[PDB]
Order: structure tokens, then C-alpha cells, then sequence
RNA sequence: GGGGCUCAAACCACACACCGAAGCUGCGGGUGUCACGGUGACGCGGUAGAGGAGCGUUCUGUAAGCCUGUGAAGGUG
RNA sequence: AGGGGAGUGAAAUAGAACCUGAAACCGUAUGCGUACAAGCAGUGGGAGCCUACUUGUUAGGUGACUGCGUACCUUUUGUAU
């Protein structure tokens, strides 16, 4: 009698669609990270990808509380001396709405080959529609 | 028909006609034993949860053999402190065959 | 300047992965049936059906 | 089948001679002789004689046609090496190693 | 009575080089490097016989938590209800029923919910 | 520590629940000391260092024996 | 030069650099893994594949993925240093 383990070949993956249309960035993102990892399933094992597929439709309408709309800053270094570059929440929504939700969720996942595989099941769009009507996602709240 | 029994400080999920290794028992080989410590018995779609223990249940098993597990090997090393010990271990077990489960 | 740790078996064999040799382009003298190098005179003295060195 | 031919104490390094051996492994003895006759390397001169003796061995000792053979096995081993002295500057001496090798080729009609 | 160490020293070396089978590079073919790898592997094995009991208990808890919330209850509320009423089944068996015997797990959870806790 | 956090995932009080060590309990084994005649009870991290018990190698006696070309020592699984 | 046969021999992988013939080191052949992945190279868990046969609660080879994890000796108050 050994403990059950999930085989990467016979896992079940469903599709969900989430509306980010008045949801806090960090509290929407924790529910996404749970579904992406599979923590909501009794068959969860730490070393296989047993999560679900998540689709986010209204990416640009996510919001932050307080003065974080202006003072929240995103940094990245280009690799050349003095190459630190920055941008804030107002500018990033105008430039790339999807990069806001993708960046939040990506930091809530493990940083290893399996973590990058959990990240490939998240689709983020900015319109009211997605191109995944064939896969027939079902609405998910929060 | 499966049941949950306690033996050797551990709990085992058991169905009839099953070979399993448990902690050492003081019973001669080829003899029969009973477990009067049953916490859950499930029959098809019906499940009988055990308030402390299920009242009126029993599981009968026959002792098959005795033996020792594979050797685990112990080393105790403290670096640059001029200390090293070493040991070996094989753990005794008892193999039983489950011959009956009644509710 | 000299190494600080000796290289491994795999580390030097990877460097030699670009050390393989290529094969020459040969051709057959149609009139005779003698294999020679492409665009060179045959080891007998024929080029494009013409004796050129009379051995 | 599987006729062999060995040359021991060939006066060349094993590393140098293994480049040529990798060119003829698996080919037909007809298209493998032309590859060695036109090679610029020196180990191809030496290995062209070992291959042509394994073919003759497969003829006289076994009665087999050349058109059916192929180079099934070829490998190069290391041999006894000579040690010499090379005088360097400021009175230092160095160890020179003159390496050799053993070349083995096998042909088979199967 | 002069003693030569040739036979006994080799016999002692080959015991270490047999335990270093499968190690990368010099760790499996030179005695000096292989000796340290065989000792270090023993240190890890002793330590990891304790983590094995920690790692599996965490895994069972993560599965009872996921299965209890399917029935509308957190893990910490389920343990309180089970302890309050009667149930003394392990986390190893509770995790197994969560995956395979989902009907029995629901019956257990409804017993813990009915205990007002 | 990072993501991220604003009727908080911050701070101040109170309440119940859970996680969490090689700690404690459970089951199975091995040892040291003491007592009674195998049982009990208390222990068993360790450098310098003290004390106790052993393995293996060469040679001598037991041995003018015993094993061995129907295969010794050695080598390799 | 060196080999392939044939012959002598109980035995030529006893062939004259000749009893046995280990390790470092160098190769050929088969099986599995490896080209989006960061670190003392192991250890705990673990799928898939290959082989053998007692045909899967088995044995052998490999170890995708994942939790923990900064060699040894010496000298020191103290070293991944
Ligand atoms: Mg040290
Ligand atoms: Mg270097
Ligand atoms: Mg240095
Ligand atoms: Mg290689
Ligand atoms: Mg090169
Ligand atoms: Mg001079
Ligand atoms: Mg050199
Ligand atoms: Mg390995
Ligand atoms: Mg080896
Ligand atoms: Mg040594
Ligand atoms: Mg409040
Ligand atoms: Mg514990
Ligand atoms: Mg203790
Ligand atoms: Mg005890
Ligand atoms: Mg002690
Ligand atoms: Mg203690
Ligand atoms: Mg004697
Ligand atoms: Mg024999
Ligand atoms: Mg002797
Ligand atoms: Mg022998
Ligand atoms: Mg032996
Ligand atoms: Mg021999
Ligand atoms: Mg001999
Ligand atoms: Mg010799
Ligand atoms: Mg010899
Ligand atoms: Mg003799
Ligand atoms: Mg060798
Ligand atoms: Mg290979
Ligand atoms: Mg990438
Ligand atoms: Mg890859
Ligand atoms: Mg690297
Ligand atoms: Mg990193
Ligand atoms: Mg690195
Ligand atoms: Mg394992
Ligand atoms: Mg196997
Ligand atoms: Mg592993
Ligand atoms: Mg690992
Ligand atoms: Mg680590
Ligand atoms: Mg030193
Ligand atoms: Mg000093
Ligand atoms: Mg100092
Ligand atoms: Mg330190
Ligand atoms: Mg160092």
C-alpha cells in the first residue's frame, strides 16, 4: 500500500475563463496560481503538472488599491552598464495590459522547469473575447 | 469489501486475499490471527464509520512467514573533528494473508 | 596562464566535435572507367577524354 | 566470415589515426578504397594497406568475392611509445614521447 | 615475518569503488574522490530518512485539504470535527480515501461537519 | 526573502482551531549499569584524553595431519 | 615491418618484449537518458523506456520531473572559505 502518485499521461485538464474587471491584482492572481498548480485537486502531487487551463479576458480593467496606480514601479536590467529601466502601473496598462497579470502570477509560481510549464497554461487577453471557443471554457468566479 | 486495521503502531487499508508486511508478531508460521481493532469497513456503496472502533467487526489473517528487510546502512561523520562511526540494520517483519472481513 | 582545474573527459571530447574530416569529390572517367579527382587529371594521364602526359 | 587484419606498432599517434578510421567505418570495400587513395592524410596511406590485406585474406583463406564485402569493424588501439630527450633553454630537459598504435580492420560479406 | 599489503589493500579499495557505481566522472573510478562520495552519500541517506516522514505528512495534508474543500470545509476545521466526535484515522488513510474512495471520504466529512465543528 | 497586500495579507485587544523538531507518545529491535534471580528500573551527542572488547595479514607449533591436476594460491563477477 | 591460414604442443589470449596478469589511462559494440537549461553532481520521492523470466505486489540497466543539499585533511576562538 503505497501513496498514490499522479501520472503525467492520464491527468484531466479543464478550461476556465475569468473576468478581471474590478478585481484586485494580487487577490485575483492567488486564485489563478492555485488552479494553475492543481492544489484544488485531491490528486495533487508536487512533481507533475496537474492543474487547469485559465483564460483571462478583461486584462486592462484590473485595478490596485491606494496610490499604487502611480507609485507601483516595475524594474528590469538590460545587461549593459547603467541599463536599469523602469515603468509604473499607469504606463504599463497603456503599453501592455497583459504584462501586468502575467508578471503577478509568474512570481507566485515555482522557479524551475515545472514552474515554467505551469505558466504556459495561462492565456491573457484585453478584449471581451478570446480565441478559445473550441475548447469551451467555463466561467470561474475569483 | 475493504477495511482499515491497526497493527504495529500503524494503520493499514486492507482487502481480502492480500499479502502485506507488518511489524513483527509473536505468532508461529502458518497460524491464524484476528484483529479486533477496526476503524472503518466499507461494503460497495455502504460505508460504516467507526466510532472509536466499529462495533462487531473483525478481520482474520493467517501468518505466512517471517523475515528481515533489506539492509539500511548508517554512517555518522563529523568533518575535520576526527570522528566517524558506522552501523548496519535489518528490520524484522511479518507477512500475513487476509482471509476474511465481516461487518 | 595555465588551467586551475584539469579538464574532464567530456569537456575535451566536446571540443573535438568539430574535428571530423570531409571527403573529396571524385568522378569516373567515362571513356576509360577510372576514378579520379573532380577537375583534376587522372592518375593515368587522361583529362576529359584526352591523353596529356603519355606516362 | 568476419575476416580481420591487424597492424601492430604502426608509427603514428592513435588520435591522428582515428580520424581516418571514422571515415571508412561501415562503407563498402569498393567505395572505401577510393576514399583512402585520394586522402591527403598520412594515416590513410597506412590504413589503405591493412584494408587491402583483410580483403586478400577473405579471398585466399575463405573464397569470397570483393563485391560483397564491407568494412564491418575498424578500431585503433595504442601501442608502445618511445621516450626521448629534447634540450630546452637554460639547461632544462623535456620528455618527448613518440607514440605508436595498433590498427585493426575487419571485413564481412554478411 | 615481513607482511606485504598488496592483497588486502586492493580488497579494501574495491569495496568503496563498488558503492560508487553510477557516479559521474572521477567519482566512480578513482579511490580518493570516490571515498568522499561514498561517505557523503551515507550522510545524506541518514538525514533523508527523517525528511521522508516529513515530506509525506505534508503531502497527505495537502490532499485532505483539497478534498475537504470539495465538500465545503477546510483542513483545520475537519481535524477539529473528527477529533471532537470520534474518528482516529491517520492522515495516510484519509489522503488515500480522498483520491480513490471519494464516497467514503464524503461520509467521513459529513460526520465531522455534523459535530458542529 | 520575493510576488503581492489598504473595512489588510498592517497595528492594538479577546476567543477558538490547525501546522510545526532527531522533543514527547506508539510499535519493533540492540546495548551499559544496578537489583532480584531471565525479569524490572534508569541510561546510550562528543574533540583532547582515560577504560573495555574484537576483525584481518605474514611466520611457528598442533601438522609425516587435512584439502588439491575430478584443479591450489592469485584475478574478475 | 606486421598480419591471415596451416603445422608443434595438454594448453599459442604459453610465440620468443613469451607464467599469472590488477589499477590509473585509451577505445569499439548494445540499452536508456541528454540541444529553454543555472551551482560539491548526491540523497528522498518518481513517470516512461529496455532486458530477463518465476508474465507482473518480481529482478537488472537508465533517472524526465521534484523536496533538501557550499568536498577532504590540517590548523584554529572560529573555514564553503
Ligand atoms: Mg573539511
Ligand atoms: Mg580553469
Ligand atoms: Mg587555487
Ligand atoms: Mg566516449
Ligand atoms: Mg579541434
Ligand atoms: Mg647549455
Ligand atoms: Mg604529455
Ligand atoms: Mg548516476
Ligand atoms: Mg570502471
Ligand atoms: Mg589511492
Ligand atoms: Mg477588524
Ligand atoms: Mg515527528
Ligand atoms: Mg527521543
Ligand atoms: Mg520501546
Ligand atoms: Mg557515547
Ligand atoms: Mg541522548
Ligand atoms: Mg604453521
Ligand atoms: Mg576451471
Ligand atoms: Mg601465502
Ligand atoms: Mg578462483
Ligand atoms: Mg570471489
Ligand atoms: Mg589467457
Ligand atoms: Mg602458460
Ligand atoms: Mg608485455
Ligand atoms: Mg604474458
Ligand atoms: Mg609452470
Ligand atoms: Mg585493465
Ligand atoms: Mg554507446
Ligand atoms: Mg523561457
Ligand atoms: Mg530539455
Ligand atoms: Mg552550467
Ligand atoms: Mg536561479
Ligand atoms: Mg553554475
Ligand atoms: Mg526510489
Ligand atoms: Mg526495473
Ligand atoms: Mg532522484
Ligand atoms: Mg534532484
Ligand atoms: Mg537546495
Ligand atoms: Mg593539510
Ligand atoms: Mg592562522
Ligand atoms: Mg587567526
Ligand atoms: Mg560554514
Ligand atoms: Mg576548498
Amino acid at each position: 500500500m503505497k501513496t498514490y502518485t499522479a501520472k503525467p499521461e492520464t491527468v484531466q485538464r479543464d478550461w476556465f475563463v475569468v473576468d478581471a474587471a474590478g478585481q484586485t491584482l494580487g487577490r485575483l492572481a492567488t486564485e489563478i496560481a492555485r488552479r494553475l498548480r492543481g492544489k484544488h485537486k485531491p490528486e495533487y502531487t508536487p512533481h507533475v503538472d496537474t492543474g487547469d487551463y485559465i483564460v483571462v479576458i478583461n486584462a486592462e480593467q484590473v485595478r490596485v488599491t491606494g496610490a499604487k496606480t502611480t507609485d507601483k514601479m516595475y524594474y528590469h536590467h538590460s545587461g549593459f552598464p547603467g541599463g536599469i529601466k523602469s515603468i509604473n502601473f499607469e504606463k504599463l496598462i497603456a503599453k501592455a495590459p497583459e504584462r501586468v497579470i502575467e508578471t503577478a502570477v509568474k512570481g507566485m509560481l515555482p522557479k524551475n522547469p515545472l514552474g515554467r510549464d505551469m505558466y504556459r497554461k495561462l492565456k491573457v487577453y484585453k478584449g471581451a473575447s478570446h480565441p478559445h471557443t473550441a475548447q469551451q471554457p467555463q466561467e470561474l468566479k475569483i | 469489501m475493504y477495511a482499515v486495521i491497526v497493527t504495529g503502531g500503524k494503520q493499514h487499508k486492507v482487502t481480502e486475499g492480500e499479502f502485506l508486511k507488518v511489524e513483527k508478531l509473536d505468532v508461529a508460521t502458518g497460524e491464524a490471527i484476528d484483529f479486533d481493532r477496526v476503524l472503518l469497513v466499507a461494503n460497495g456503496e455502504d460505508v460504516k464509520i467507526g466510532l472509536p472502533v466499529v462495533e462487531g467487526a473483525k478481520v482474520t489473517a493467517e501468518v505466512v512467514s517471517h523475515g528481515r528487510h533489506d539492509k539500511v546502512r548508517i554512517i555518522k561523520f563529523r568533518r575535520r573533528k576526527h570522528h566517524m562511526k558506522r552501523q548496519g540494520h535489518r528490520q524484522w517483519f511479518t507477512e500475513i494473508k487476509i482471509t476474511g472481513i465481516q461487518a | 596562464a595555465v588551467q586551475q582545474n584539469k579538464k574532464s573527459r567530456s569537456a575535451r571530447d566536446m571540443r573535438r566535435s568539430h574535428d571530423a574530416l570531409e571527403s573529396n569529390a571524385l568522378s569516373v572517367e567515362k571513356s576509360t572507367g577510372e576514378v579520379h579527382l573532380r577537375h583534376h587529371v587522372s592518375p593515368d594521364g587522361f583529362y576529359r577524354g584526352r591523353k596529356v602526359v603519355d606516362k | 566470415m568476419e575476416v580481420a587484419a591487424k597492424l601492430s606498432g604502426a608509427r603514428i599517434s592513435a588520435q591522428k589515426a582515428r580520424l581516418v578510421a571514422d571515415q571508412i567505418r561501415g562503407k563498402k570495400v569498393g567505395e572505401a578504397l577510393n576514399l583512402l587513395a585520394f586522402s591527403s592524410k598520412k594515416a590513410a596511406e597506412i590504413m589503405k594497406k591493412v584494408l587491402e590485406s583483410a580483403v586478400a585474406n577473405a579471398e585466399h583463406n575463405e573464397g569470397a568475392d570483393v563485391d560483397d564485402l564491407k568494412v564491418s569493424t575498424v578500431f585503433v588501439n595504442e601501442g608502445r611509445s618511445l621516450k626521448r630527450i629534447m634540450p630546452r633553454a637554460k639547461g632544462r630537459a623535456d620528455r618527448i614521447v613518440k607514440r605508436s598504435c595498433h590498427i585493426t580492420v575487419k571485413v564481412a560479406d554478411k | 615475518a615481513r607482511v606485504k599489503r598488496g592483497v588486502i589493500a586492493r580488497r579494501r579499495h574495491k569495496k568503496i569503488l563498488k558503492l560508487a557505481k553510477g557516479y559521474y566522472g572521477a567519482r566512480s573510478r578513482v579511490f580518493r574522490v570516490a571515498k568522499q562520495a561514498v561517505i557523503k552519500a551515507g550522510q545524506y541517506a541518514y538525514r533523508d530518512r527523517r525528511q521522508r516522514k516529513r515530506q509525506f505528512r505534508a503531502l497527505w495534508i495537502a490532499r485532505i485539504n483539497a478534498g475537504a474543500r470539495q465538500n465545503g470545509l477546510s483542513y483545520s476545521r475537519l481535524i477539529a470535527g473528527l477529533k471532537k466526535a470520534a474518528i482516529e484515522i491517520d492522515r495516510k488513510v484519509l489522503a488515500d480515501l480522498a483520491v480513490n474512495e471519494k464516497a467514503a471520504f464524503t461520509a467521513i466529512v459529513e460526520k465531522a461537519k455534523a459535530s458542529l465543528a
